[PDB]
């Protein structure tokens, strides 16, 4: 559920962690930990990273 | 060749079949230690009831 | 900008029977046989 | 675990076998092998194919 809500704004290594390509401050965390996430706003800021 | 796992290779510039002993081992011994305790026969001691 | 997951553990449990391996470490057993 | 060991550089066709962008040579081969591989060398020459 969290791979498919980052989806391609992060590419995780798979060491226990995703690696976020755009920024996700405290409320994107709360965001993601709540599922209510949307990616459509940070889609291509984390595009082109 | 590799045991009751394996994890077999085919390449294309280095052709040949390698083994993940890491896994399989542990599963090896996984595998043998379900395999101990089953066949583990039990203490009890039955007599002779009828004739 | 990273974010992790995952679970816990305690630092004593009990070994536990299994189907698969006898005497597992687990987080916390109960009692069955009284 | 080779999943997150190859990442975005080898990529899934449908068979088992990995699309990896990067020439695996035997030392690559042995490196993916034994859990060494890392993709930070390697992302930029696998990042354009
Ligand atoms: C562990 O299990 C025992 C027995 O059910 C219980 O009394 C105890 O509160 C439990 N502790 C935790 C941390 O779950």
């Amino acid at each position: 559920r969290v791979k498919r809500q980052l989806r391609e704004n992060a590419e995780e290594d798979g060491t226990g962690c995703f690696e976020i390509f755009h920024k996700c401050d405290d409320d994107c965390m709360a965001s993601i930990r709540n599922n209510t996430y949307d990616h459509s706003k940070y889609r291509e800021e984390a595009m082109q990273n | 060749i590799d045991g009751w796992y394996g994890f077999r290779h085919q390449n294309a510039q280095g052709e040949g079949t390698a083994a993940d002993y890491k896994s399989t081992q542990s599963a090896i011994d996984c595998i043998t230690g379900k395999l101990n305790r089953l066949i583990e026969k039990t203490n009890q001691q039955f007599e002779l009831i009828d004739n | 900008d990273k974010i992790c997951l995952g679970h816990h553990a305690v630092s004593n449990g009990t070994k536990v029977n299994t189907l698969c391996e006898r005497g597992v470490e687990v987080v916390n057993a109960t009692e069955t046989v009284e």
